[PDB]
């Protein structure tokens, strides 16, 4: 498949996801500079770069979110699978044999977050995943 | 050989127990050795000194077990305060020892059951509440030792005696866990202390709230409090910051100091909450300067309000109060309940939520409101009702509302409504049979419009509670008219009855038609006959003419010989009969049901003054194929002419003709009607008299 | 006493077996005659002649009976191929008899259980397929021996060896009967024979059809078989002539001789097929020539191409398939199954038929289709799709499709569209909201049109996805505009949304009237009368020179004393004002919303130039009652005549009053209006200059 037409379709699904993540969260108008103690286990402080590093992140997105219990959510959970799928495929493009290994997480504090503050998870792990792929849009470049 | 005995009564004071352990361990390891408890309980305290006889004590076997014997003396609760006389009969390998008589109140050595109820709250200072119950059943009072197991950073663990049901614990550590137990004994006497309690233990977060929760509504006024510890360090008051929904930061003049450990923060007149999102309340935040805990105190305020629609049935037996929930749909769980008090005199003027109030099942319509039907009523009684609905974090009541049955009564719709024409009056008359309603105290409401498939309704209102019927003016009075007569109390207290049935106006001839037709004459016979057909031409009468109706056509003759004669035409508009005498008139009445017609017109045909000719000239000027004017001179003879009569039709057209009654006093007309020009028209201008018809001027 | 033993391992290799029957019969008949068996079972192979202990060998009791004793010995399927030492305890009348030790392998000596499964089946060539089920728990192989015997007109039996699970019997009988049976045995070693299995009767018909049905699809292609035989004669496939339906005798090209008994007709590129009455199927005959057999073979067509139609909400949240089963109904009894596969990729070129599916549930709807909503959806994965219809028959797979629901997305109609005129440039400019989208890559399309009964719209597309409002050109800048917008992908991909709301426009005034009305005089007021009234009469600007509207009249009035003042008439198409002053200038100005007339016409009175004649002749020649010249000369003197104005009325009328401005260069006119020559008429020409009207011609 010619990889012009990846690419777009990558910008364009990810912006399609900003626009879900953006009227979801229409109720849940934020304040980008407040950190709550418990969710460290989300990175994102941070420019993301390598084809690994932004693959692992949005694996444990992904993993972290599996434990929030939505069907909006869902629908994002399926198209993440999408992306991170077509990730591999875009990194496979590059031409790079880089090996794919993946997994490597620890569901307990995630668990223990999720017991204790589930409102203010899901909110801020809607707002930083919305930060991370802007960033990842900025970094496509 | 020696026991060890403790007594004790136990806490229900209905068993006393004594306790039995031999000593030294085991010398006896193969003996049934029977242990019998003989008691007594005197009724009468008499002061003689007669010794008891044998054949009163009551004797008890124990339960002799491995590690002791166990005797259980039943006391009634009347003999706790008489003196227990009793002794221990004890038998082992045949040889029987019997104890001294001892003398006790089991009431002064009572061993009470542990407290119950054991909780660890936190005061509004940051102050732990260790609590628990008090035992109700016990009629003595009890001292309580409650030892506490502080495991904050620095652990501390402290005994303390208490007589009341609740204990001090002053500045809750941040971040630590506490183990508490409690035991009570009796206050006065030999108190046997209880057994300690289970341990209740209530663990420390970094930031706690106090009170966490708030469910309150609109308007409304609370503080919510925290203590904010900064890994090992309390954060003082003084430096934390608290935060809505972390995107709002609360006003530091909200803010209050009770401790410099401990933040509050105050806020007033709450307005209703908006979900965000599927979240539905106030996040409230602790916050050390910008160092937020993970943790929060949540904020529920709701909009407390709800109405309900009761109305009183027109025969009085009930009230149907209808509401709707649909304010009440924002909580899941809530659940819902009009809890009304009826009171045995009228409606406060502030209904109010009376502690005696009952529970009244309501029903869903398929409309989405609760219908709650009361039966039977009192009319006079006043019914003070609320909902009240349960959400899982609470109960809440809707304001509390008070309902008359009599202020909600609609009457029952107006009978017997009949519509009428007065004759000779025209006047729409309306009689309707009142319905059943007390002091009769009814105002009635008439609408009435013209019958067809828009009536253009005309209401009008009977204050006068004793009439039964009513005249309206009409200005058509041949017309259908549909009528309805609601009611409402005189007063105007409870509803309007709903309009009663339609009530029609049957037509009828109200008055004789106001005039007789036109007619003209057609001859059909030569000049030479003496004898002519006069056929007779006329027309319907017009609404006006007829009035209401014209049943019927009659034609009058009269002559000199014959006297005067009728023939009743009926519909038809012509009549042709021979002319046979020198003097001869003809009438048409218009009749109606009522009577022929009052004004009519009269022709006479006469053979002398047929051959009179009042008219010099006649001619015609075309002015357009819409127009003719017809012009003639009169002769300038004294003619007493009544009117002129202008005949016209198609020459050649013997089906054409037509006639016009126009006044004597023209001398030029203008005929309005389709000329065609190629066509030629003969004009007739015949002069009328009274006593014939003159001979006439004809132009073609 | 002597036993004949009989020992064998069960089928299911866990129990071994040993039968025993005493030699000879009934030498005792009252005695308990008790058997054990003692066996062991070595676990190491070691080569040492140590004799095995006499605590080691496990007892166990037989089943004796008064036919035999039955000796069940359990064997670990781990110890099969060991060595099992074996030895008799036989105890009768107080006397022991023990056997000599025994040596067996329970796997060498196995009894297998009866051949299942025996189906029996014919083959295409017309043989006589036996078939049976091998046992899938044994370890080792198993040889059967089948007897099947042929009820034919000839009874034959057969019993033949076979180390398959099938056998063939060759030249299939017509109407005639074969039963079977098969045992098996274990192939290696002494194996024991197992019981023969049920027997199986297969019964030939005198035409057999192999195979008697076909479930098959449009376009592909069946072939059938048959045996034909007439009375006890098997008819020759040469001459089997074969039938669809009976009415429909199969072409012999179509004909296959499979061999001298076995015709095969093979159906190709097979059609649907029709439902016949209460047949849903081709029936297919074998027929000898005419003679067409009772019995026939089933042929069955099914249409599997569907249609299955998908589409995506605008809020991206769900697919809806739809499909209908309109080729489904032609068979009764069919279930269809929708199978999808989600590919993770985006669709394959070709779409297949993927083995992992997952089931999907479908609902029938009153409009006959099936709606699918997937949910949740994957935006770029491949959503593999096929219909299974599972027919008794078989099941049929509908074609694979694959479905990517960016393609299939339906847009949300933009909100809060916007039609309005832009003021002074007359442009209907229309804006509108997006809605939410990926990519906002969105081309509208708008539809406009006139308000009305019958709006003739107009259409025009957006390929800007960035513009968010557009002016428009449009015919009539004072009628009520009705706009519509819908919108779609720019790449074409998804579909169109609904179109919007009708937007309307509202009227207004876009600019001011463009001339001033016509305005004459009615002169009021006696001659010798220095004060005059003078009647302004002009009337309404047409929608050209009103453009939209005119809000109001305004008569500017000019004088030397006075100077210039303005009244306002509004509404109001007349004037009367006194004439007062010599000159007197007057004009009527035409405002609306945005301000008056910019031209208007002016018209000045003045007593010297009233008295000046520009006109010597007149004449009125009637063309015919639609027209009239009027011929008049204009002076030599050099008057700057501005324009003539005709006045004509009728004699006698006071309202017949019209009149016309003419150019002042007109000599010759044409009045086209009705015309009555009865009356008379004043037929007016006036001369208007730049002091005033000058002293008009009349002519009657």
């Amino acid at each position: 498949v010619p990889i012009q037409k990846v690419q777009d379709d990558t910008k364009t699904l990810i912006k399609t996801i900003v626009t879900r993540i953006n009227d979801i969260s229409h109720t849940q108008s934020v304040s980008a500079k407040q950190r709550v103690t418990g969710l460290d286990f989300i990175p994102g402080l941070h420019p993301i770069l390598s084809l690994s590093k932004m693959d692992q992140t949005l694996a444990v997105y992904q993993q972290v979110l599996t434990s929030l219990p939505s069907q909006n959510v869902l629908q994002i959970a399926n198209d993440l699978e999408n992306l991170r799928d077509l990730l591999h495929l875009l990194a496979f493009s590059k031409s790079c044999s880089l090996p794919q290994t993946s997994g490597l997480q620890k569901p307990e504090s995630l668990d223990g977050v999720l017991e204790a503050s589930l409102y203010s998870t899901e909110v801020v792990a809607l707002s930083r995943l919305q930060g991370s792929l802007q960033d990842i849009l900025q970094q496509l470049d | 050989v020696n026991w060890d005995i403790e007594c004790w009564m136990k806490g229900d004071l209905t068993l006393f127990i004594c306790h039995m352990e031999p000593l030294p361990k085991n010398p006896f390891k193969n003996y049934d050795s029977k242990v019998h408890l003989l008691y007594d309980l005197p009724e009468v305290i008499d002061d003689s000194p007669l010794p008891p006889l044998k054949d009163s004590f009551q004797t008890v076997q124990c339960n002799c077990s491995l590690r002791g014997c166990e005797c259980h003396v039943p006391v009634p609760r009347a003999k706790l305060n008489y003196a227990l006389l009793m002794y221990l009969e004890i038998t082992s390998a045949g040889v029987s020892f019997q104890s001294p008589l001892m003398s006790l109140q089991p009431m002064l050595v009572v061993k009470p059951d542990p407290p119950l109820g054991l909780h660890m709250e936190v005061t509004d200072d940051g102050n732990l509440k260790i609590s628990w119950d008090s035992q109700t059943m016990a009629p003595f009072p009890l001292q309580y030792q409650v030892k506490y197991l502080e495991n904050s950073t620095i652990v501390r663990e402290a005994a303390e005696i208490v007589s009341a049901t609740s204990l001090l614990v002053d500045s809750v550590l941040p971040g630590s866990s506490y183990e508490v137990q409690v035991r009570s004994k009796r206050l006065d006497g030999s108190g046997v202390w209880s057994d300690w309690s289970s341990p209740q233990v209530f663990t420390t977060q970094d930031v706690v709230y106090f009170p966490p929760k708030i469910l309150t509504s609109v308007g409304s006024n609370a503080s919510f409090h925290c203590i904010y510890k900064n890994e090992n360090q309390i954060i003082s008051s003084k430096q934390i910051v608290w935060w809505r929904n972390l995107a709002e930061k609360i006003p530091e003049i909200q803010y209050s100091i009770v401790s410099d450990r401990v933040s509050k923060v105050t806020f007033s007149n709450l307005k209703a909450t908006r979900p965000r999102g599927k979240f539905t309340y106030d996040a409230v935040y602790c916050c050390n300067e910008q160092a937020c805990h993970h943790r929060y105190a949540e904020l529920y305020v709701i909009d407390v309000n709800i109405n309900i629609s009761c109305e009183t049935d027109g025969y009085l037996t009930k009230m149907t109060c209808r509401w709707s929930p649909s304010t009440i749909q924002s909580l899941v769980g809530s659940t819902v309940q009009l809890r009304y008090h009826r009171r045995s005199l009228y409606c406060p003027d502030s209904p109010s939520i009376h502690p005696t109030s009952e529970p009244k099942n309501c029903v869903l319509q398929r409309d989405g409101f609760y219908e709650c039907v009361f039966q039977p009523i009192f009319l006079l009684s006043g019914y003070t009702m609320w909902i009240r609905i349960n959400h899982s974090l609470g109960s809440l009541d809707s304001p509390p509302t008070c309902v008359l049955p009599d202020s909600v009564v609609k009457p029952l719709p107006p009978s017997n409504v009949k519509a009428e024409i007065t004759v000779n009056t025209g006047l729409l008359k309306v009689s309707w049979e009142k319905p059943v309603f007390p002091e009769n105290n009814l105002q009635f409401q008439i609408r009435y419009g013209l019958s067809g498939k828009e009536i253009q309704w005309k209401t009008h209102e009977v204050f006068d509670a004793k009439s039964k019927s009513a005249s309206l003016l009409v200005s058509d009075l041949c017309a259908v008219y549909v009528v309805q007569v609601r009611c409402r109390r005189l007063d105007g207290l409870g509803y309007w009855s709903n309009w009663s049935s339609p009530a029609y106006t049957l037509v009828m001839d109200v008055k004789v038609p106001m005039r007789g037709p036109e007619f003209w004459r057609k001859m059909d016979g030569d000049v030479t006959k003496k004898e002519r057909n006069v056929t007779l031409l006329w027309k319907p009468l017009t609404k006006n003419d007829s009035l209401c109706s014209v049943r019927r056509y009659v034609v009058k003759h009269r002559t000199a010989h014959n006297g005067t004669w009728s023939e009743d035409v009926g519909n038809r508009t012509n009549l042709t009969f021979l002319w046979t005498e020198p003097a001869h008139t003809v009438t048409v009445l218009a009749v109606n049901s009522l009577g022929a017609s009052l004004v009519n017109f009269n022709l006479t045909f006469s053979w002398p003054m047929s051959k009179v000719s009042a008219v010099e000239s006649l001619s015609a000027y075309p002015l357009s194929s819409s127009c003719v004017i017809l012009s003639w001179t009169l002769s300038p003879d004294d003619y007493s002419l009544l009117y002129l009569v202008i005949e016209w039709k198609i020459l050649n057209e013997d089906d054409g003709m037509k006639w016009l009654r126009i006044p004597s006093n023209v001398k030029k007309f203008y005929i309005h009607d389709n000329f065609i020009p190629i066509e030629k028209y003969q004009f007739s201008l015949y002069p009328v008299f009274m006593e014939g018809v003159g001979k006439p001027k004809i132009i073609n």
